[PDB]
RNA sequence: ACCUCGGAGCAGAACCCAACCUCCGAGCAGUACAUGCUAAGACUUCACCAGUCAAAGCGAACCUCAAUUGAUCCAAUAACUUGACCAACGGAACAAGUUACCCUAGGGAUAACAGCGCAAUCCUAUUCUAGAGUCCAUAUCAACAAUAGGGUUUACG
RNA sequence: CCGAGCCUGGUGAUAGCUGGUUGUCCAAGAUAGAAUCUUAGUUCAACUUUAAAUUUGCCCACAGAACCAAAUCCCCUUGUAAAUUUAACUGUUAGUCCAAAGAGGAACAGCUCUUUGGACACUAGGAAAAAACCUUGUAGAGAGAGUAAAAAAUUUAACA
RNA sequence: ACCCCUAUACCUUCUGCAUAAUGAAUUAACUAGAAAUAACUUUGCAAGGAGAGCCAAAGCUAAGACCCCCGAAACCAGACGA
């Protein structure tokens, strides 16, 4: 039902996250804190994380 | 844990101890804490803060390490700069 | 078959007239068996725990829920035109004052 | 506490056309409000016709009487059966 | 054991024989009231407060309040913002004195100026000090006001026809508490004009010490059936300024009654070192604010779960000490 | 048959408390993406390991849920991170039968015989008067039940 | 003495298993729980011993410890004297009956399983003999004295 | 001297043994706690100690004081035997 997946900042680049989502939609982008930028910055989808 | 060596006729030291605490000259065994470079997803930020600190040993623990250690490992290092060179002499203490 | 779950060891840990320093738990609690009153918090356990110094005390105060909160509203419609339903509190009672003036010195 | 004099304080469980037609029931209802008798229910029942309820029960012969008097003093009536005259409504009683 | 209720237990009476006869507080208003109700009631159960706590003017006003309805004649309201002047002006005619108790018992002047004991400032006060042309900046019962503003005496009306008018700092500054220090002090005043009246202490502005808080000044004003005497010439020495009103009261006015009172908030300000260095010619005292230190647990020797921050919170402090090499 | 975790009773009023005792369930979901950093002070499943709560501060706005999980070393990763129904669930990196052909160390801490306790079952005697006995409860049988006693049985311990 | 010979050597193989552990005298001294290829063992805890440092320790009295019995916790006075911490340790961690509250089983067991309290595993007197019921504890000598627990009771069917 | 009264051998193993649980005919001689880290103790010296190296925010050097015996079935190497 529910991938794990890292998620990849644009701006403030290395800061990666692990995060859920439903494996049947859409890549995922959102808005989250970089705390090296020390600003909200979009996260893209990258690389599902083993599933579950 | 070998309390005579056969060449030598020393204590060895089991070094599992040594690759996993620090000890203070003070006594202290200072340890990461288990499970903290695992399964952090399902794990909630503050238990992942908690995973993230070092640990102060039991009384106990500590006496066991001492005697799985030899005396080299109770010495007074003097390093250049290691960050926990200030937490080897112990100041304050009243019983 | 089934489970044995071990012994939760909740309740009180702090008693009317002891002094408790802040952040001190007070009781711990599945549902509300105390409330949190004054200078008293709740954990995401319903925990209560002392914001400041000072000593506990426990008191059976009125007991109005919030608006917001559906099922105790609804409770507090279907009683009769004269109750009113009443709870325990704890409370601490703070003893140290904050703040004392003192001289730095004369300029 | 349950020896303490302040035992069952916090007790609380023990405590606890057709728009004519429609206006009358409404009228009806508001009536047995004043009242203070057990209003159940009331239902939408379907040139047309419109059917209206008001779903009573308990109330002595003479304030019954009285009752059915306020209601007589248009449309029609249907509860002893007690018709009248002046789209359609049907107080059902339960005495 | 099941020991009985000492009084009465509530939700007693209301049980009753049936639940379904009665009406419920089908809303949340009510519930909220009848708690409130409870709540100021007493109780025998310690409880919270243990722990921490004609006729003819009536007709007219009715006729006039029919008067402005027919003006309104209610169109307006289906939007008026009202003047508020005049409000004010009814209120000090009126229920002004009644209300002012209530500041006066919150803010502690009954309890320290009286000793205890209230009494309804009748005789309404107008005081206002002066900067530059205009406006006057009024004190009014309970106001803000800076010693810089306060440097000089101000103005003052009351629409009465004799009268004493005195103006005393409640905190009692510098030296030992429960006393207090007088501003200045006006005597045997014949109606509504200060020049007239005599004045035995001259007027100081207000001199709150830097950061100590914030002072609550009074202006008092009494009834005089008979002219009496009192008591230091132009004098800055601070141990004869040194009086509480209290003993005053009591050992002198006695053929005397307070009608009007006024109190004044006060903090630092730049006016306030130049009073301390000018006139009291000393040194001014700088107040900081000391919290309580941090608490700490005893001093572990084998500390356990805590982390290596546990060294830090016992210790004198952050540099690195070399014992001896 | 069960082996980990949780809720209710036993365990009626601070905790704690067993059994191959009685009963429910879990090994997930949903909402977020500041589920950001840190940090006084506490609690803790009777050890340890694991868990829990958390004031202030700095950053920002203007979590729900009972259980819903798993160590170390190793792997896989530029790094952040992610790896088991390791379910015998504190996990040995990977292991099956059979032995009247058997052996050794032990054990009356655990059975078969025997004893012993108990007496469910069993055997007997009273009480009771339902009913059979062409009628008639007691010549003779005897239901429902009750009160005693025995230690033939098979069990249980 | 063949389910795989015999001899020597490795070999003082290895045993959570059994048996055994030798001068005197004194003192303190008993079985909450954990995990565990683990319940014949172990390692933590608990209890126990010693040497320290200390300030409180036990008894506790009003107040106080939800709703859906017995009692306990907390606890100032008070009677007392110790308890907490630091430094070293070993050993117990296969228990029994009695009273009480329960559970399983037969409202069986000298049956099984929890909890509270006794006792026993440590002398004596009693209850016939007796582990666990009752009286009783700090020691030695006396050809002195007062006591404690302490010895089962019954006997019975007329009737007009 | 017996006769009277009191008196359930010992060790081990046990919740509990006079037990009808083990062992022991008796004498003789032989026959089983051995190791340092860390503590404590008393000396020595002492911001130093130690007969190099090692340790040292009162230490260091010194001694003293703790840690059994008997027993398999077994495994393997090399000889010797029809
Ligand atoms: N899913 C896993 N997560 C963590 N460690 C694993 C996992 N699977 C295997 N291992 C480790 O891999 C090692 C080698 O085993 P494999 O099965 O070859 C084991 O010693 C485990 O510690
Ligand atoms: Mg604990
Ligand atoms: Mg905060
Ligand atoms: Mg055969
Ligand atoms: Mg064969
Ligand atoms: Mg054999
Ligand atoms: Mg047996
Ligand atoms: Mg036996
Ligand atoms: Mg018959
Ligand atoms: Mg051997
Ligand atoms: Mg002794
Ligand atoms: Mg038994
Ligand atoms: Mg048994
Ligand atoms: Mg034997
Ligand atoms: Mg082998
Ligand atoms: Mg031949």
């Amino acid at each position: 039902k529910n991938i794990l997946v890292r998620m990849v900042s644009e701006a403030g680049t290395g800061f990666c996250f692990n995060t859920k989502r439903n494996r049947l939609r859409e890549k995922l982008t959102l808005l989250h804190y970089d705390p090296v930028v020390k600003q909200r910055v979009l996260f893209v989808e990258k690389k599902k994380i083993r599933s579950l | 844990l070998t309390y005579f060596s056969a060449r030598k006729g020393k204590r060895k030291t089991v070094k599992a101890v040594i690759d996993r605490f620090l000890r203070l000259h003070c006594g202290l065994w200072v340890r990461r804490k288990a499970g903290y470079k695992k399964k952090l997803w399902k794990k909630t930020p503050a238990r992942k803060k908690r995973l993230r600190e070092f640990v102060f040993c039991n009384k106990t623990q500590s006496k066991l390490l001492d005697k799985m250690t030899t005396s080299f490992w109770k010495r007074r290092n003097w390093y250049v700069d290691d960050p926990y060179q200030k937490y080897h002499d112990r100041t304050n203490l009243k019983v | 078959l089934g489970g044995k779950s071990s012994g939760r060891r909740q309740g009180i840990k702090k008693m009317e007239g002891h002094y408790v320093h802040a952040g001190n738990i007070i009781a711990t609690q599945r549902h509300f068996r105390w409330h949190p009153g004054a200078h008293v918090g709740v954990g995401k356990n319903k925990c209560l725990y002392a914001l400041e110094e000072g000593i506990v005390r426990y008191t059976k105060e009125v007991y109005v829920p919030h608006p917001r909160n559906t099922e105790a509203v609804d409770l507090i419609t279907r009683l009769p035109k004269g109750a009113v339903l009443y709870k325990t509190f704890v409370h601490v009672v703070p003893a140290k004052p904050e703040g004392t003036f003192k001289l730095v010195a004369m300029l | 506490y349950k020896t303490k004099p302040t035992h069952g304080i916090g007790k609380y469980k023990h405590l606890i056309d057709m728009t004519l037609a429609e206006s009358y029931a409404q009228y009806v209802h508001n009536l047995c409000n004043s009242l203070s008798i057990k209003v159940e229910e009331s239902y939408a029942m379907p040139l047309t016709t419109h059917e209206r309820v008001v779903q009573i029960s308990g109330l002595s012969a003479t304030f019954a009487e009285i009752f059915l008097e306020i209601i007589q003093s248009g449309v029609r009536l249907s509860v002893x059966x007690x018709x009248x005259x002046x789209x359609x409504x049907x107080x059902x009683x339960x005495x | 054991r099941r020991t009985p209720p000492l009084g009465p237990m509530p939700n007693s009476d209301i049980d009753l024989s049936n639940l379904e006869r009665l009406e419920k507080y089908r809303s949340f208003d009510r519930y909220r009231r009848r708690a409130e109700q409870e709540a100021q009631a007493p109780h025998w159960w310690r409880t919270y407060r243990e722990y921490f706590g004609r006729t003819q003017q009536l007709l007219e006003r009715k006729q006039a309040i029919q008067e402005l309805r027919a003006n309104v004649e209610e169109r307006a309201a289906r939007t008026a913002s009202v003047p508020l002047d005049a409000v004010r002006a009814e209120w000090e005619r009126t229920c002004g004195p009644y209300h002012k108790q209530r500041l006066a018992e919150y803010y502690g002047l009954y309890r320290d100026l009286f000793h205890g004991a209230t009494f309804v400032p009748r005789v309404p006060l107008h005081v206002a000090y002066a900067v530059g042309e205009d406006d006057l900046m009024p004190v009014y019962c309970g106001n803000e006001v800076t010693p810089t503003e306060a440097a000089q005496a101000p103005e003052v009306t009351y629409e009465a026809e004799l009268w004493t008018l005195l103006l005393t700092s409640l905190d009692g500054h510098l030296l030992e508490p429960d006393a207090e220090y007088l501003h200045w002090l006006l005597t045997n005043i014949p109606g509504n004009r200060v020049a007239e009246g005599q004045v035995t202490c001259p007027y100081l502005p207000p001199f709150p010490a830097r950061g100590s808080g914030i002072h609550r000044l009074a202006f008092l004003l009494f009834k005089q059936d008979q002219p009496i005497d009192f008591s230091p010439s132009p004098c800055y020495q601070l141990a004869q300024r040194t009086f509480r009103t209290f003993d005053f009261y009591k050992k002198h006015q006695e053929t005397m009654t307070p009608a009007g009172l006024s109190f004044f908030q006060c903090r630092w300000d730049d006016s306030v070192t130049y009073i301390f260095h000018q006139l009291l010619d000393m040194r001014e005292p700088v107040f900081e604010f000391v919290r309580p230190p941090p608490y700490h647990p005893k001093q572990k020797r084998f500390p356990h779960r805590q982390p290596l921050r546990y060294l830090d919170r016992y210790r004198d402090s952050h540099e690195p000490t070399y014992g001896i090499y």
